[PDB]
C-alpha cells in the first residue's frame, strides 16, 4: 500500500498525472491543433491558483495558422520574454466557441509545490 | 403524449421511439442551466473528459465519514465527487450534516491538488 | 498564585495536559484499542487547526485488526514517511460509527508553539 | 505649521499623548486607585490591536487591597514574568460594574510601530 | 506584435503613462493651476492601493496661493519630511467642489512594482 502525499503534490489540469511532456510529445499535441483546425494560442501567469480563471494572453490567438512550426516558435518567444512563468498551449473551437484543449508548457524553476513522478506516494 | 393512450384495450404494447420538438417550441424553454461550453468555462476544465465518482457504500454512511470519503477521493485526481441517488436525508446521516463535511472535503481537496473540485 | 500563560501554549485535544505519552503509555492505548475491537487507523497533517476537520489518512483503517504489534509498526511506518508532520492514532467504532478515541502520537520538531507542562504557568 | 506624522504613530489609549510615565507618575496613579477604593488589576498581551477587547488577566483583581506598595509589586511580578508584553494597569468600581482607569506600564521592547513625543509632528 | 506585461507594471493615474515628468514639466503643472486659480495641495501616503480612497494631507491646502515658487517649494518641504513616502500633487476647484488635477511627484525607491517606458512592452 503506497500512500498518495498531501504535501506539495500541486496538479495543474490536463497531462499533470502522467510524465512530463517531452519536446516530441509536445509537437504531437500541436499537430494535433493543426489536423483539427482548431485555434493555437499562449497564455502565462506569475502563479497559478484554482480560484483564478484567466491568464494573460501572449499576443493574439493565431487564427488561420496551419503550420505547427509556427506555434512552436511562440512558445520558444512566449517563454523566452518570461522565463519564470507558468506557460501553458490552448487551443479554441470557434464552432462550439470554447476552449478544446490545454497544458502546461512552462512552470517556474522556483517552483517546489508539485512532486516528479515517483515521489508522488510513499 | 404518453398520458393515457399506453392503457387502451384496443392496444397490446406501446412505445414512443422519438419526438421533434420544433425550434418554436424548444425556444419557449429555459433549458439547461448552463449547457457543456459554460460550464467548461465556469470549472476552467478543458481537453479531457471529466472525472467523477458515487460514494459507496450507497447508504449508511454518516455526514462525517461522508466527507471523510469525499475529500480521499478528491485529493487524488477526481473532478467530482457525488452524493448516490437515494442520498437524500435520512436516519444515519441528515442533509445538512452531510453539506457542511461535503463543503469541508472540497475546500480541502482543492486547496491540495491546486486543481477545482466539486461534489 | 501561578499564572497560565497564553504565550505558545497550544494544545491538541485528548492527552495534551498530561505528561508527554511514553512508548509504554502509547502501547497501553494501542492494547485498549484492541481489547474493545475498535478499527486502529492513523491520520497525518502538516498543520493542526482547530477550524480544520480532516487530515489525510495515512493508508486505510485497519479493519480486523486484532494484533498491537501492527499497529505499533505503521505508527512507526507512518513517522518515517512524514517526520515532520503531526500524527494521530485513532479508532472507529463501527456500531456508533463514529471515531471512540484518539491522541497525538508525533509534533513537528521545528514546531515551538507549545510549552513542556512546567513551563505552562509562570 | 508641523505635520502630524501617519507613519509608526500608534496610541494606547489614556495618557499615550503625554510624556511617558515616571516610576512616580505611576506611583500617583496607584494612589488614586487607593484613595477612591477601586479594585487594582492587571492585564497583558502580545499584541495590542484596536480590534481585540480582551487581553489576558495577570492573577486575579485585587480585591480588598488599600496597599499601593502592593500593586506596585504586582506590576514588578508581572513585568517580569512577561518582560516582552504590553502590560496595563487598570481599576474596577463594583458599584456602577465598569473599569474606571488604565493606562500602560509596558511596551515591548522590539515595538517599533510608535513615535517619541517630539517626533510625532514633522 | 509588443505584449504588454503584467508583471511590475503598476501605474498611478493621470500621467502615469507618459515619460517620468521632468521638473520642467512640473513646473508647467503647476503654473496651470495658479492660471486657472485652483486650490494647490500636497498629499503623501507610504503605500498606493486603488481600493484606498485617502491619503494624508501635507499641512493644509494653499488657499489663496497664486505663487507657483511657494508650491514649488511645499514640494521640496513635503518630499525632504517623507523621502520614501508616495507624493501626489493635486488641485482643487471651490465653484465645482471638486479635485480638478493630480499626479504623482514621488514614490518610494524602495518599490520594484512599476517598469520603465520602454519596458512596458516584451
Ligand atoms: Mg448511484
Amino acid at each position: 500500500m503506497m500512500v498518495w502525499t498531501p504535501v506539495n503534490n500541486k496538479m495543474f489540469e490536463t497531462f499533470s498525472y502522467l510524465p512530463p511532456l517531452t519536446d516530441e510529445q509536445i509537437a504531437a499535441q500541436v499537430d494535433y491543433i493543426v489536423a483539427n483546425g482548431w485555434i493555437p494560442c499562449l497564455e502565462f501567469a506569475e502563479h497559478s491558483n484554482p480560484e483564478e480563471f484567466y491568464w494573460t494572453m501572449w499576443k493574439l490567438p493565431m487564427f488561420g495558422c496551419r503550420d505547427p512550426m509556427q506555434v512552436l516558435r511562440e512558445i520558444v518567444a512566449c517563454t523566452k520574454a518570461f522565463p519564470d512563468a507558468y506557460v501553458r498551449l490552448v487551443a479554441f473551437d470557434n464552432q462550439k466557441q470554447v476552449q478544446i484543449m490545454g497544458f502546461l508548457v512552462q512552470r517556474p524553476k522556483t517552483a517546489r509545490d508539485f512532486q516528479p513522478a515517483n515521489k508522488r506516494s510513499v | 403524449i404518453v398520458g393515457n393512450v399506453f392503457g387502451f384495450k384496443a392496444l397490446r404494447a406501446l412505445r414512443l421511439e422519438d419526438l421533434r420538438i420544433p425550434p418554436a417550441y424548444v425556444k419557449t424553454f429555459v433549458g439547461p442551466p448552463h449547457g457543456i461550453q459554460v460550464e467548461r468555462d465556469k470549472l476552467n476544465k478543458y481537453g479531457r473528459g471529466l472525472l467523477g465518482c458515487t460514494i459507496k457504500p450507497k447508504l449508511g454512511l454518516s455526514a462525517k465519514n461522508y466527507g471523510r470519503a469525499v475529500y480521499e477521493c478528491l485529493r487524488g485526481g477526481l473532478d467530482f465527487t457525488k452524493d448516490d441517488e437515494n442520498v437524500n436525508s435520512q436516519p444515519f446521516m441528515r442533509w445538512r450534516d452531510r453539506f457542511l463535511f461535503v463543503a469541508e472535503a472540497i475546500y480541502k481537496a482543492q486547496a491540495e491538488t491546486g486543481e477545482v473540485k466539486g461534489h
